[PDB]
């Protein structure tokens, strides 16, 4: 049998000045009688731990119990790794906790951009941002990119930009594959610095949830509407995620994004997640009545292949 | 400025130096008669 | 021998109620008492040492000081400026020589720590740090006079501190310059005196013309 | 001589208070103007005796009383006017050496000067240099007149 | 009936860069409580989480006593923020509190001050605009003062204050000073100052109307859409060409007010190349056996550079 | 600079001068108007 060891641990409370830390040694599933439970710090043991083990419950050979140890707030602060031992039908069982290392050295901002919809499923050539903000200066930072199942990584495009407020950025571009982004593979961004105690790690994956197709509607021009320029709408709602890759076309001739808007994504009353945008392109009059048809096509990870879903509007 | 002032004073100078020339050349020649 | 100076030992002109600044005379490493005479906004101080230290700044500490070194002249004065700010802009010196040097800093009040601070000169950034520290500026030219100012972050929260002028000239301004005016200013006094007199002068010559 | 020494005698009354006038101006302004607790007491040595003001006043008083032995000749206006000349003839002997010590004291000073301009204490100090010359110049004229008439009026008790 | 009273933890899990998921997973034990008479309530910096659905699991039963517990997954950007989290045991019309932060220094966060205007619905509608001043970060509310300064007139109103105490042992005051329509309309500037013996200076806040080129809006209103033959409809209200960006918008149910959280509103977006233009869409989802009770919805838009009574209304119903 | 300062003293010598010279002839043009009285 495995038992599901997992360790719990207290923190701060706001309230009370809360000078302890609590951890707790969770054995789920254990066989009744055959649990031993042993704390090291740093991977070195401590004696004078005081546990109590008490057990929770018992469901036939099964049964849970779980321990408590008592360490100071600097004991915590230290950064030490502390571990469980667990020792069940002669096998060893461990579990560590840390205290999370700062995300922010020397106030480094740093951001993992996951691919766009238009790329990974019209174009085919999806991108993995890392921006990296704040920066002193770019000399002796290294960024390193890690995957989760294959050591083949491709090669990353790095540039540096120095802002207005004299602060530098780095950003790390890396080409990734549609398909294992879709079976949902994990990408880390590792970025390291000399004067950093620790580095900076941040983790992205595909967006979990409960998917759901978009439904899009267009409006004519309003009928109050007689002046020089003409305005179309977009309505797509009832998405989930929130990405989303929306585009105007002009008798099949694609138009600049500079030429039309779009709203952020509001939440729908819940408590399932859903989404919806709207889509403005505003032409003039001379444009609009040149005897043409208008397009306003999505694309989305919920929709079925080629995941586009059109809708033109038109005069005739 | 400090030259430029200077030029007006200085005409100034000369223009009482010629006045106080004609007016004490006028009272000798004056009492010269009497 | 030659004139006194006097000189701060932190290199600041502007300070944040309760800093530590020491004044010395003409200069060396030692308080040697009953030697120096302190004038503080033009009232001599009781005190006579070498060394003029403030353990707690406050803001009635502010204004000039002069010192005198026995057997030496006066020095020339220095200005000092104590306030209460939130985020206060350090400068060395407010008026510099040509090829002459100063620092700057972005200091919060009573021993708060800023991070993320950058600096401004005529509204346009120039050099950003994490840490509040020096930034040395050597060999000054006419390009480095404007106004300075720096935008850091308090303990979670943005700040930014007033703007402070820093002018560099070829040669300092001696605030006298009108004294000279006075000898012109005599001379059409008296000029007007011998026009005035030519006019009695001729009148009365004119009466005895007329007499005649 | 005599006659000769008539005519000079209202003249020099009148260039005396010409001289006290100048003087109390020089005071005036250099009193209003200066801040003086930012200079040395051996420069302003002048101004720090005071000079300026008994050296006008004693220079005006005098002159009142030479312009009016000319014009009304009382008895009591002569031999009343003569203590109002020796006191005047002793304040501009005083006023030379000590327009003498302030101009080495100047000098002394501007040794550690290496431009005129260097900082306020030069220019104010060479200000105050030709300022002294120039009453030393004045002084020097108010004593002679001084001597002058006080030998005038001498001559006419031998 | 005796209240007993549970004990009430709050634990989670730990960090790991090794691992992809980013996520951290609290759990809100609570023992010997009472059978089918408890409810646990998550909460982050006093605001409700709904949009998480927190699984309930039950321990054991012990007689009339038993222990369940709630475990919530939060991710990692969410924990590093320093976020107080709060999970809220009820049993018997009692409530019981247990919080949770990360562990960090002592560093003394600083006072953030924000100064909001007056909504046009009031300055326009209802005639009683307010300002509001709101301080936040506060250890404790003890020796704080506001005034509030007037810049034309003297003649300021009664500023009623009040304070509130958070989960995150934080402390926060709003005072609101009601003002005249006419003279903010007319431009003044009006600022909120908040001192404390320890501030160095006060911290001061200014608030003026906003300046640039009135332009008046135009409202168009659209029926549901053709394509729609759901259980649902949607009416939407583009409203564009306005400035400034303060505007009130409500719907209108044959002449009745429907609550402002039945509709939505998108934020104002700026076009026109410079010309500071905006525009927004407001979007309000009936049901269709509520649309199919022959109404007449309205959508009312008060705005600043509109016409007098400075309102402007459309009319849409099925029958036309 | 150190030359308009010497012109500046050789100006306030001149009026100094002039107006001795003029008070001398003031002096001596009264003298004689009272004379011819
Ligand atoms: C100095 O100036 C630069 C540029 O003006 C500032 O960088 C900007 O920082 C903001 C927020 O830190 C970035 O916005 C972020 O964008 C990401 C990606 O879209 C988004 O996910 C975030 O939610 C956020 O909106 C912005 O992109 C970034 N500018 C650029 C060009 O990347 C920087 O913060 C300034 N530093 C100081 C100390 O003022
Ligand atoms: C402790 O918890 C309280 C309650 O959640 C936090 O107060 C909230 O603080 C945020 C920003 O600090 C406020 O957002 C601001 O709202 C104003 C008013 O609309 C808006 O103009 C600003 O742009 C900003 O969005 C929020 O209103 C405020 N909530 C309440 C109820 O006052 C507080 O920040 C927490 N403190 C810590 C240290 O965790
Ligand atoms: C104030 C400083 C800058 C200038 C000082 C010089 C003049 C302004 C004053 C000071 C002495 C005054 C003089 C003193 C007395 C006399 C005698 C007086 O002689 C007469 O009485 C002639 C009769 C007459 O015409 O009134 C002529 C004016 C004069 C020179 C006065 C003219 C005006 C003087 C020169
Ligand atoms: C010395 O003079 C300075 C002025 O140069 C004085 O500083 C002022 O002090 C008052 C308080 O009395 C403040 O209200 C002013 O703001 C200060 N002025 C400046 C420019 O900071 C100083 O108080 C004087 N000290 C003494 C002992 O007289
Ligand atoms: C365990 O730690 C808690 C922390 O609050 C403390 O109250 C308790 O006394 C400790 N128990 C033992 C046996 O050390
Ligand atoms: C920083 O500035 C201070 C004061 O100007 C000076 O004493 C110190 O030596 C400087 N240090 C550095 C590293 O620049
Ligand atoms: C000073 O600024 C001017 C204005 O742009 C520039 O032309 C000049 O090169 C600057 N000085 C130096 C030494 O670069
Ligand atoms: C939290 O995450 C774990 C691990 O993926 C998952 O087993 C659990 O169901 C999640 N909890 C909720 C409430 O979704
Ligand atoms: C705060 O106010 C109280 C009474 O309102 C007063 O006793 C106290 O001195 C004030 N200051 C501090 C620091 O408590």
């Amino acid at each position: 049998t495995k038992p599901t060891v997992d360790l719990l641990h207290s923190s701060c409370d706001p309230n009370a000045f809360h000078s302890t830390i609590q951890l707790y040694c969770f054995v789920y599933g254990h066989i009744q009688n055959d649990v031993s439970i042993h704390w090291l710090m740093d991977d070195r043991k401590i004696y004078e731990t005081h546990a109590q083990n008490v057990l929770i419950k018992e469901e036939g050979k099964l049964a849970s119990t779980y321990s408590r140890l008592n360490i100071t707030q600097q004991q915590w602060m230290s950064e030490s790794t502390f571990t469980c031992k667990v020792t069940s039908q002669g096998e060893n069982y461990w579990a560590h906790t840390r205290r999370c290392s700062d995300d922010e050295p020397r106030g480094v901002i740093t951001y993992l951009i996951p691919p766009s919809p238009l790329d990974l499923y019209e174009n085919g050539t999806p991108k993995l941002t890392c921006l990296v903000l704040d920066l002193e200066s770019e000399e002796n930072i290294t960024v390193t990119w890690v995957r989760e199942r294959k050591k083949s990584i491709g090669s990353a495009s790095q540039r540096s930009t120095k802002h207005h407020n004299a602060t530098t950025s780095i950003t790390s571009i890396l080409p990734v594959d549609a398909k294992d982004w879709i079976e949902g593979e994990g990408y880390q961004c590792r970025v390291d610095h000399p004067h950093f105690p620790k580095p900076i790690v941040r983790s992205i994956t595909k967006a979990p949830g409960k998917r759901s197709a978009p439904e899009v509607y267009v409006f004519l021009p309003p009928e109050e509407e007689e002046k020089d320029k003409r305005t179309l709408t977009c309505l797509i709602q009832n998405f989930f995620p929130e990405d989303i890759s929306v585009q105007w076309l002009q008798d099949s001739k694609l138009i600049p994004k500079s030429q039309h808007s779009t709203t952020t994504p509001l939440k729908y009353n819940g408590s399932n997640q859903r989404f919806f945008i709207f889509s403005r392109l505003e032409v003039t009059k001379a444009l609009w009545t040149q005897t043409k048809q208008f397009t306003c096509r999505v694309i989305h990870e919920a929709l079925r292949e080629p995941r586009k879903l059109e809708r033109t509007i038109s005069k005739s | 400025l400090c030259y430029i002032l200077d030029a007006i004073l200085f005409l100034y100078g000369i223009v009482l130096t010629l006045l106080y020339c004609r007016l004490k050349i006028q009272v000798r020649k004056a009492d010269i008669a009497s | 021998t030659q004139k006194s100076v006097v000189s701060l030992d932190p290199p600041w002109i502007r300070i944040l109620t309760g800093d530590k600044v020491t004044l010395i005379c003409n200069g060396n490493n030692s308080s040697q008492m009953n030697s120096t005479k302190w004038i503080h906004n033009d009232s001599i101080s009781n005190v006579k040492s070498s060394h003029w230290v403030i353990v707690s700044a406050t803001i009635q500490d502010s204004g000039k000081y002069i010192c005198q070194k026995q057997g030496f002249y006066k020095s020339k004065p220095v200005y000092l400026n104590v306030m209460q700010e939130w985020l206060l802009l350090q400068s060395s010196a407010d008026v510099v020589l040509d090829n002459g040097s100063f620092d700057i800093r972005c200091r919060s009040w009573k021993k708060w720590k800023v991070h993320k601070v950058i600096y401004y000169k005529d509204d346009i950034a120039f050099k950003y740090s994490y840490d509040s520290n020096n930034i040395s500026i050597r060999k000054a030219t006419f390009n480095d006079s404007g106004s300075y100012h720096c935008t850091g972050y308090l303990n979670k929260v943005e700040c930014k501190s007033d703007k402070f002028s820093i002018a560099v000239v070829k040669d300092y301004t001696i605030e006298y310059r009108w004294l000279q005016l006075i000898f012109p200013s005599l001379a059409v006094i008296l000029f007007a005196v011998d026009t005035g007199l030519w006019f009695s002068t001729h009148k009365q010559f004119e009466s005895i013309l007329k007499i005649q | 001589w005599q006659s000769f020494l008539k005519k000079e005698l209202e003249f020099l009354g009148v260039t005396q208070v010409l001289v006290g006038l100048i003087c109390l101006c020089f005071g005036t302004v250099v009193c209003s103007t200066l801040q003086t607790s930012d200079f040395d007491d051996e420069v302003l040595l002048l101004y720090r005796a005071g000079y300026p003001f008994w050296g006008a006043v004693l220079f005006v008083l005098s002159g009142f009383l030479s312009i009016m032995s000319e014009r009304k000749n009382t008895l009591y206006l002569v031999r009343g006017s003569l203590g109002a000349n020796i006191v005047s003839s002793i304040a501009a002997g005083l006023g030379i050496a000590i327009l003498i010590l302030n101009l080495s004291n100047n000098s002394a000073y501007m040794n550690y000067c290496k431009d005129i301009t260097e900082d306020d204490g030069c220019f104010v100090t060479s200000f105050i240099t030709e300022l002294v010359l120039m009453l030393l110049f004045l002084t020097i004229l108010a004593f002679c007149s001084a001597v002058l008439l006080i030998i005038y009026r001498i001559g006419q008790e031998f």
